[PDB]
């Protein structure tokens, strides 16, 4: 389970933007566009996003470039 | 039978429950002996003398002791009713006292402290220090949980203002008050309060469009506007006042 | 009875009708769990009609709190009694002494924290011996009929339900005395008309193959409230003067 | 549903009824069922959950595992009145609450009820575990002190754990470590509270971000050596040697949190609860009627104090005194008796232990139960012990006029018919007033949240040089509240100075935590200009660099947190508890602050101006004791 | 001060169409059926008459049977 | 300021005749004299925000923008004199006087006419607002709570800071 | 709402409801009796001389 | 050195109800270690038998009163809960009670069966107050272990078709209490070994030797294990089963559709994009598939079979 | 009448000498009795070995000043007890301490006996001070049987068990409601791992029943 989320706020500031980042990422998972960057413990899509917040491999700065790169991938779909 | 907290008494300043227990240990103790003395089915005379002693106790009043009627066939039934316990009357300000309780505890066999040794059933060792034990009178009120506990997911709503119903009692759900909204305002919780007063209850469309989501597995909301605000608009519009929505 | 009382318990239990008093005294004639019959002595008894003391104890009746009020005879048999004494014991009354509940063995110790604040730890022996158990009685009533389209009949047929529902309802349509009743069961079948729906060729087919009551009519039934259960004990019926009932009444 | 105890629960979880949880999460259970193919369509899904088929309870176990819920009490005061826990399926109709957070709700287990809520939308699921969780609020928004502090039954445990009798088994022996200490206690050989010396390892992180080891032979007891295994890592061993009152158990948690972070203070506090209930049980603690001892000298005190009222009454009969001074004399001579008996029973229930070791005798604090209950800060206070042993006090009439015939008896001795009737007034007026302060408290916090509300942290730094000058209150004999409590958790408006200047110890705006504060304790500085929310430069709300830090977390306050609501709540929550010749006690150097004077004949001091503050400066240099001196005094210094 | 409470009749059948995917185009066809459902539970319209109501040439009269059966299969079974 | 007689001191005199940094110390130190003597721990900052809200309305002593005696928000005037120093008039800036209002008197100052229908008498607010042709833009919390949209305080601040431009 | 010294022997000083109404109910006494006019009676024993 | 062993010693009988046992040779401190386990397991696991289903002559429910008895039907039921009985070869037996005339009904009035041990012949069931009244009942006895309340047995259901069957509570507890003590045992030998003396209380339906045997037996079994250390989606049938037209059934097999499992989660537009189908065939598959449950949509996970593998 | 046999699915050991093991399902009331019984059989009697006594070189006593190891003779008398020493079929041995210098005296610096095995070469008996610091002595480790303190005749701690705890938790078997999850947490001194120590310790309990139960 997620007992103390302190490791999250300890990285991303404002503690509320943490909710927006983990929420948007958890949306990227629950409605699948992506896969977890960290192994699943059987925890829900809510917790996996926070696990990604702790490891520092998912935050507001990364998801922007992810989304944009996938946009340019869809413009690259000419085939 | 019942394990209760010691720290409740020195705080609540009710010491009567400390005496009602102690005397109880005495009042039960005599019974526990009487039963045993009847468990050995002795002659009518021995139980007669012991019951004489039981109603004598400390000097004075006002006993008016036994042996008045026949003490064989007439008092034999007074035993069977005493083999459970020994009913005792403690008038309000005329009731028992310290040396009275101890003096009655001496009768069967009990210590003055009203405390014995106990052993944990999960271990078998001994509890350090004594433990106050006895027979206390317990009362079961009617608050019973089965009548209280309630759960509501989706019930029938109200007509005039589409809202959940009349209480914990069926079919409704707990009233989330303005003070609870203040507690949510303190915390940075925003979508929590939003869903609270929009999608959970108030909104007419948002509840159903949300329900078609929860089952699908996509947790989201299309909040819209609370319906009872749309009611307040018409209620103000019933006066000579006009209230619109601009921009 | 309370191990530690004030002595006023007798002055309580007797002062209220919860107990069973005695108009007179003398040896009891017939003691049962229902009625008690006393043979009155001569000095108390009036010259005319002679007579005996007949007592009918209320057995398992409702109360304003949804509790159960019941009388327990305390007299063995063939025993002399004195006027102004208790023949039986109602609820929470033990042989003339008022018993609001039970007592038991208590010990004040911390147990690892299940006794925190006013929380109470109770041995399994207590719930096993069935002492603190209570008996709840609830009153579920049904009356309607009298519609501008004609009266509503109580059961005796209830289309739209299969065999199981009609199994635990008597031939009259009232529920049998006693049952396992829970959830959505049918205590009393209750119907109601709508009327002179134009038959058309279709409804003749409908009325032919099933035909039921003939079931042209809706289902008005009183049913057990969901999430509630019990066992049916007593059933009363009040039939408005001028209208019979088939059997149960 | 009704609330019961959670002693087996972790701080982040709580109990929930099974049949209730099946209904609460029902829309989730539908979809999860049809997602696995257990049910074809919705109609069959609800048809299954109505039958309560055994397959659906596991589905529930899936959707309820990491999905948080929301509890709450009927009254809500502080923001902590609603705390989210993790659901644990429990068979029953009753809800189970964690005992540590129980002090937050102000929830007695005497039959209160709790409300549950389900954070449906995903963002709500995140806000419930993020800012609404238990571990994330361990500190009341009213004060940065721990709100998780153990209450009564548990602190009775740690108190019974840390104690020493003058003599017991295992006396004057040495053990290798804590494992041999508990290994000695669980064998029935070593005594729980006994004088011992054991070797342990107390870590300290006092290096730069690095834990350093240490070892020594510390004087301690078996119980304290067992209690040390609970203390995480770098905390010093000096914290666990003491009687361990309900206070000293707080600063332990606060230090743990402000040193090791959030998690070690969480698992640590929980462990404290478990061990405290454990040995609180094994202690065999109880209370008897004889555990409360009445002073043997009480009757003589009653006869003396009642013998003085005969003198004053006879003087009223002889015309010497009058009704005004006799009514005031009898009450004083009667109250001094209550004071005397209070000190008599407080002596006889405290140090009366007479116990022998080796040679003749020694005296210590008593092992009497109720005394320990009051001493540990568990439940009950010395006032209540006073009423339960000696004369309980004096009572008044409906108007409040104190009767000249106080209550001589107590609760241990049978009260008479008069004393109960006279006490009925005080009891009833107490109930009525304390019942009125509820509506008064809510009426207060409602106005306060009405006026503040929209005040919210808006700009991070407004760049203002204006701020209040913080000084200790230094009331009368000694300071009521020190500088540390009115400073910590805030940010300076300007650089202060050491005894030598040109050196900047605090560089302009800096948060003052346990580092900078104790640093100011190294120096003598008694005053700083702090940034205050009233001095904030920015418009429409406050600034984080102004409002300071204090929150449920020890870190600086974040941006976009509404401060006014939680402040007004913090003020409105503790609304129920609401109802000669000058000298200096300690030596110092008398210093007159801002006074004009003159010398009289032949010489002495006499004060001319109005404002005169006599400040005490001891050999340390702290400005200490302040007595306001009137105009035209005579100073011998 | 309340004389009112909610009730569900055909509204119950509409609970079906929201949760059960018909996509968008077929859901409107199913919504057109529930209006025709009598209190007795049978359609007043002819299967070609609801076809007139939709006013579309993409119904084919086959698709309406496809959706009409699916709403028949939700409890109450047999309905409509 | 000085002792011209004994007894308490009205906060108005401490605010005007002494200053803000005085009256705040008087208020928070007095109420802390109450709560602290009872064993209640309340950090001074909370009382400091409650005191800060009592200082909103301010009466001007000068002119050059608006009328002389207008009681108005210290922020409303502060933005005008801070904007009136540079550019504008060379310096016309009108010195204000920060006034002192009670709790219920200060809470009476609300731009929101919808939030004005809640904690004050609704009849009066609806009458005056309706006849004045007022327009409530939402913004502050209570109105947005009633209207069923995100609260511009907590996490929802991320919505209202980005939406202000849109 | 409060208790009066006249309640002695007539109105029960202890047993009263706790809530919005305190002292507005109270109770009777064990030996209490209804007075002839409107008042309450208390039983007392006549002591003449000693 | 590893020489210590317990063995049983004299069994002291006192009364029929309770008795005492003793164990002479226990090692250092081991009398307490094994003793508390004996009390615990002896109390908890104690195989026995008691009353389960009580039928009465004219009694519909347990809240009425049968004319001719002073005890309420409920009180008679609770009086049956304390009946001691011991069977041998049967796991359950149906007793029979018949009697008339005034006077109490003793536990001896039952009809003697193959295994009937009544250790309380004078036990009180209920009194008869009338010369002509007879309670003709059937008392049922079953064998079990532990405490099994009558309310928790309603999940098994199968109903109870009899309207007069009164389910009572299952005691299954021959032991009302067990108390032990360990005193210093003098058997010489040597300095000290220790002994156990158990006063164990029994209703009388169980011998002390068999009881204190089986308890240690269960302890030994748990020690044995100690020393060394359904999912079915409803319908998967061939897509060919739904019997699709003639030509339209081949189009699905062209894309290799395995049963309905993958056919359910296929979207309406996904089938449209398949080559050589047309909208009409799509209306057909929607019709036939929608005739039975569901329609194109939802979603699931895995499959027991593989692709022709 | 059928009984529940436990299935242990997990052994999770901490480092090496520490082990945390879980057990379930158990009958109601069966967790605390197994955990308690096994706890007492592990704590109070575990076959083993430990230090019965040691000779002294500089002095003859247990109280005096060294001088090469700043700790007193009692302070070093502790580290001796914490020395894990296992022996082969040899029933008794007396080891000697041969070392001197400015560097400390570990458990590796001792003499190497044939049938003796020390599990901790890193163990610290004492730390040696300047110059010669002549230190030599003889240490006898007798057979561990239960626990025999010093007042019974150097404290010898025989049982390898340094800790015994059974923390019971809630367990669920499908429709079963309340079950005991019996979790044992034990760490040893290094002579034997907790697993097998738990094995034999349980086996003693099994042998105490050998005269009563019929299979
Ligand atoms: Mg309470
Ligand atoms: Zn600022």
């Amino acid at each position: 389970a997620r007992v103390t989320v302190q490791d999250a706020v300890e990285k991303i500031g404002n503690r509320f933007d943490l909710v927006l980042v983990a929420a948007r990422r958890a949306r990227q998972m629950q409605v699948g566009g992506k896969d977890p960057l960290v192994p699943e413990e059987n925890d829900k899509t809510t917790v996996i996003a926070l696990r990604e917040i702790e490891e520092g491999l998912i935050n507001n700065q990364i998801l922007d470039v992810r989304e944009r790169q996938e946009q340019q991938e869809q413009e690259a779909a000419e085939l | 039978d019942i394990v209760l907290n010691p720290l409740g008494v020195p705080s609540r300043m009710n010491i009567g429950q400390i005496l009602e227990t102690h005397l109880g240990m005495a009042a039960k103790g005599i019974g526990d002996k009487i039963n045993a003395m009847l468990k050995q089915q002795q002659e009518v005379a021995k139980l007669r003398e012991f019951i004489q002693r039981a109603y004598d106790l400390g000097a004075d009043v006002r006993q008016k002791v036994d042996l008045s009627t026949f003490s064989d066939e007439e008092v034999m039934r007074l035993a069977e009713n005493l083999r459970k316990g020994m009913p005792i009357a403690t008038p309000v300000f005329d009731g028992a006292k310290e040396a009275e309780i101890k003096e009655l505890l001496k009768l069967g066999d009990l210590p003055t402290s009203g405390q014995i040794r106990l052993y944990d059933g999960r271990t078998g060792e001994q509890f350090e220090r004594p433990v106050t034990v006895g027979y206390m009178y317990m009362l079961k009120l009617n608050h019973l949980v089965d009548d209280k506990m309630h759960a509501r997911s989706t019930g029938s709503y109200s007509l005039v203002t589409q809202q959940p119903l009349g209480g914990k009692a069926q079919f409704g759900g707990q009233r989330f008050g303005e003070m609870e909204v203040w507690a949510l305002e303190a915390y940075g919780a925003a979508y929590t309060l939003q869903e609270m007063l929009t999608v959970k209850s108030d909104d007419v469309n948002g509840r159903t469009k949300m329900y078609k989501n929860i089952v699908d597995g996509n947790h989201q909301m299309e909040p819209g506007m609370p319906e009872s605000f749309n009611v307040l608009l018409k209620e103000i519009r019933s006066l000579g006042i006009n209230i619109e929505l601009e921009d | 009875k309370p191990l530690v009382g004030t002595g006023m318990e007798r002055a309580v239990a007797v002062d209220s009708g919860v107990t069973a008093v005695a108009k007179r005294g003398g040896v009891v004639q017939y003691v049962d769990a229902s009625r008690i019959v006393i043979k009155v002595n001569e000095d108390e008894m009036y010259p005319g009609e002679a007579g005996i003391d007949i007592y009918n104890l209320t057995k398992y009746t409702r109360s304003n709190q949804n509790t159960c009020i019941n009388q327990m005879p305390c007299v063995s048999l063939g025993e002399p009694v004195e006027r102004g004494d208790v023949l039986a014991d109602g609820p929470s009354t033990d042989l003339g002494e008022l018993a609001l509940g039970q007592n038991m063995r208590v010990a004040f110790m911390p147990w690892n924290g299940y006794n925190f604040e006013d929380s109470i730890l109770v041995s399994e022996r207590v719930v096993q011996e069935d002492r603190f158990t209570t008996i709840h009685i609830q009153e579920l009533a049904c009356v309607s009929r009298d519609t501008k389209l004609g009266p509503e009949e109580i059961t005796a047929d209830i289309p739209n339900v299969g065999e199981a529902a009609l199994s635990k309802l008597d031939e009259s349509g009232i529920v049998y005395i006693g049952a396992e009743v829970t959830g959505g069961d049918i205590l009393v079948g209750k119907v109601t008309p709508k009327g002179e729906t134009q038959l058309t060729p279709e409804e003749k087919l409908l009325r032919a193959i099933f035909g039921e009551k003939a079931s042209d009519v809706k289902d008005s039934s009183l049913r057990v409230p969901n999430g509630v259960s019990g066992t049916v004990i007593d059933v009363q019926v009040f039939t408005r003067d001028g209208v019979e009932k088939d059997k149960r009444a | 549903s009704v609330i019961t105890v959670g002693p087996y629960l972790r701080l982040h979880q709580c109990g929930l009824p099974k049949k209730m949880a099946l209904e609460l999460f029902k829309p989730f259970i539908y979809g999860k069922l049809e997602l696995r193919g257990l049910a074809t369509t919705i109609k069959a899904a609800k048809k299954m959950v109505e039958r309560e088929e055994a397959v659906v309870w596991d589905i529930l176990d899936e959707v309820i595992r990491e999905h948080p819920v929301l509890l709450n009490r009927a009254p809500t005061l502080h923001r902590l009145g609603i705390q989210a826990f993790e659901p644990v399926l429990i068979e029953g109709k009753a809800i189970q609450l964690h005992p540590l957070v129980c002090a937050a709700y102000n929830a007695d287990f005497d039959g209160d009820q709790m409300a549950v809520h389900v954070p449906l939308t995903l963002e709500a699921q995140l806000e419930a575990r993020a800012l609404m969780m238990s571990t994330n609020n361990i500190l009341s928004p009213a004060n940065g002190e721990p709100i998780i502090v153990p209450s009564q039954d548990v602190v009775l445990g740690l108190y019974y754990m840390t104690r020493d009798c003058v003599n017991a088994k295992g006396e004057g022996m040495v053990l290798t470590g804590p494992k041999e200490a508990e290994r000695l206690y669980r064998s029935g050989l070593a005594s729980l509270h006994a004088r011992v010396k054991v070797r342990i390892t107390e870590y300290e992180k006092d290096a730069n971000g690095e834990l350093v080891a240490k070892t020594s032979l510390k004087d301690t007891t078996v119980g304290r050596a067992i209690l040390w295994m609970i203390v995480p890592k770098g905390l010093p061993y000096s914290i666990v040697n003491q009687a361990l009152g309900k206070k000293a158990i707080s600063k332990m948690l606060n230090t743990c949190y402000r040193i090791l972070g959030l998690k070690p203070t969480v698992i640590f506090a929980d462990q404290i609860m478990y061990t405290g209930f454990a040995y609180a049980a094994r202690s065999g603690a109880s209370v008897g009627i004889d555990d409360m001892v009445i002073p043997e000298k009480k009757h003589e005190i009653i006869s003396e104090a009642e013998a003085e009222v005969a003198e004053i009454q006879e003087q009223f009969q002889s015309g010497l005194v009058t009704a005004g001074e006799r009514y005031n004399k009898v009450i004083d001579i009667w109250a001094a008796a209550n004071d005397r008996v209070s000190k008599a029973m407080m002596d006889n229930l405290q140090t009366e232990t007479v116990i022998n070791r080796d040679g003749q005798e020694e005296k210590q604090v008593s092992f009497n139960s109720i005394y320990m209950m009051a001493d540990s800060g568990a439940r009950g206070s010395a006032a209540q012990i006073r009423q339960l042993a000696g004369m309980r006090g004096l009572m008044a009439k409906p108007d409040g006029s104190i009767i000249e015939t106080p209550i001589t008896a107590n609760f241990r001795e049978g009260l008479n018919v008069l004393q109960y009737f006279i006490s009925t007034h005080g009891a009833r007026k107490g109930l009525a007033d304390t019942a009125l302060k509820t509506a008064n408290s809510g009426y207060l916090t409602r106005r306060l949240v009405d006026v503040a509300q929209d005040l919210v942290v808006t700009e991070d730094d407004c760049g203002t040089h204006e701020g209040i000058m913080m000084t200790p209150v230094i009331e009368g004999g000694d300071v009521k509240e020190p500088l540390r409590d009115r400073v910590l958790g805030r940010v300076t408006a300007e650089d202060v100075l050491k005894p030598g200047t040109a050196d900047i110890l605090v560089p302009r705006n800096t948060l003052l935590h346990e580092q900078w504060c104790d640093l100011l304790e190294e120096n003598s500085v008694d005053a700083v200009k702090v940034r205050s929310v009233v001095s904030c430069d920015t418009d429409f709300g406050v600034c984080a660099h102004c409002y300071g830090r204090d929150l449920a977390r020890g870190h600086i306050i974040n941006k976009g947190e509404a401060i006014g609501v939680i402040a007004a709540q913090s003020i409105g929550e503790p609304g129920t508890q609401l109802t000669s010749s000058i000298q200096v006690k300690n030596k110092g150097s008398i210093k007159l602050s801002n006074v004009k004077s003159v010398v009289n004949s032949s010489g002495k001091l006499v004060i001319t101006s109005r404002n005169t503050e006599l400040k005490l400066i001891d050999e340390f240099g702290r400005t200490k004791e302040s007595y306001k001196v009137p105009y035209g005094a005579v100073l011998a210094k | 001060y309340q004389g009112e409470t909610t009730q569900t009749l055909q509204d119950y059948l509409m609970w079906q169409v929201e949760l059960t995917p018909f996509t968008d185009t077929d859901r409107a066809i199913a919504t057109s059926i529930v209006d025709a459902v009598d209190d007795t539970g049978y359609l007043t319209i002819q299967i070609e008459d609801i076809v007139d109501s939709i006013g579309d040439d993409e119904i084919g009269l086959e698709e309406v049977e496809a959706v009409l059966k699916r709403i028949q299969r939700f409890d109450p079974v047999g309905v409509a | 300021g000085d002792v011209i007689s004994d007894g308490p001191e009205a906060p108005h005199d401490i605010l005007r005749l002494r200053g803000v940094h005085a009256v705040t110390r008087y208020i928070v130190n007095e109420v802390q004299d109450v709560y602290r003597l009872q064993g209640v721990k309340i950090n001074d900052k909370h009382i400091e925000v409650i005191v800060r809200q009592m200082l909103r309305k301010a009466t001007i002593v000068n002119a050059g923008s608006s009328d002389f005696l207008e009681g108005e928000q210290v922020e409303y005037s502060r933005v005008k004199i801070a904007n009136r120093e540079l550019e504008a008039n060379g310096k016309v800036g009108a010195t204000y006087s920060r006034d002192l209002l009670g709790i219920t008197k200060a809470s009476l100052a609300t731009e929101s006419f919808i939030s004005a229908a809640s904690f004050q008498e609704t009849t009066r607010v609806l009458t005056e607002a309706a006849v004045a042709g007022k327009r409530d833009e939402l913004r502050g919390l209570k109105e947005n709570v009633i209207v069923g949209r995100l609260i511009p305080a907590g996490t929802g601040y991320a919505y209202h800071q980005d939406r202000m431009r849109r | 709402r409060d208790v009066h010294p006249t309640h002695y022997g007539r109105v029960c000083p202890i047993e009263t409801p706790e809530g919005p109404n305190i002292g507005l109910i109270n109770s009777l006494s064990v030996y209490a009796q209804t007075n002839e006019y409107g008042f309450l009676e208390t039983p007392y024993r006549k002591v003449t001389d000693g | 050195t590893e020489f210590l062993k317990p063995r049983l010693v004299d069994i002291e009988q006192v009364s029929s109800t309770h008795a005492k046992v003793t164990l002479e040779p226990l090692e250092r401190g081991f009398g307490h270690t094994l003793g508390n386990a004996l009390r615990r397991i002896l109390l908890s696991s104690m195989p026995g038998c008691a009353v389960t289903e009580v039928e009465i002559d004219g009694v519909l429910h347990e809240y009425s009163t049968k004319e001719g008895v002073q005890e309420d039907i409920l009180e008679i039921l609770l009086n049956l809960k304390g009946l001691a009985v011991r069977v041998q070869g049967k796991d359950e037996v149906i007793l029979t009670l018949n009697k008339s005339g005034i006077g109490p009904v003793t536990a001896a009035d039952i009809t003697h069966d193959g295994d009937v041990e009544i250790v309380k012949p004078q036990h009180v069931i209920c009194h008869l107050t009338d010369e002509n009244a007879s309670i003709s009942m059937r008392i049922k006895v079953q064998r079990g272990r532990g405490y099994v309340p009558a309310s928790t047995r309603i999940h098994s259901e199968e109903d109870e078709r009899p309207i007069g069957r009164l389910l009572v509570d299952a005691c299954y507890s021959p032991v009302e209490r067990i108390a032990y003590n360990v005193e210093a045992a003098r058997v010489e030998q040597r300095t000290d070994l220790d002994k156990l003396v158990i006063e164990m209380e029994t209703n009388g339906t169980i011998d002390p030797e068999e009881a204190i045997r089986r308890a240690a037996t269960i302890l030994a079994e748990q020690l044995e294990a100690f020393v060394d250390l359904e999912f079915d989606p409803i319908l998967l049938r061939p897509v060919d089963d739904l019997e699709l037209t003639v030509r339209s059934a081949n189009c699905l097999k062209a894309e290799a559709i395995h049963y309905i499992g993958d056919l359910v989660q296929r979207t309406e537009v996904e089938l449209l994009k398949t080559p050589n189908l047309g909208k009409k065939s799509l209306t057909e598959i929607k019709d036939v598939l929608a005739s039975r449950g569901l329609s194109l949509g939802m979603r699931l996970e895995n499959w027991p079979p593989a692709s022709i593998a």
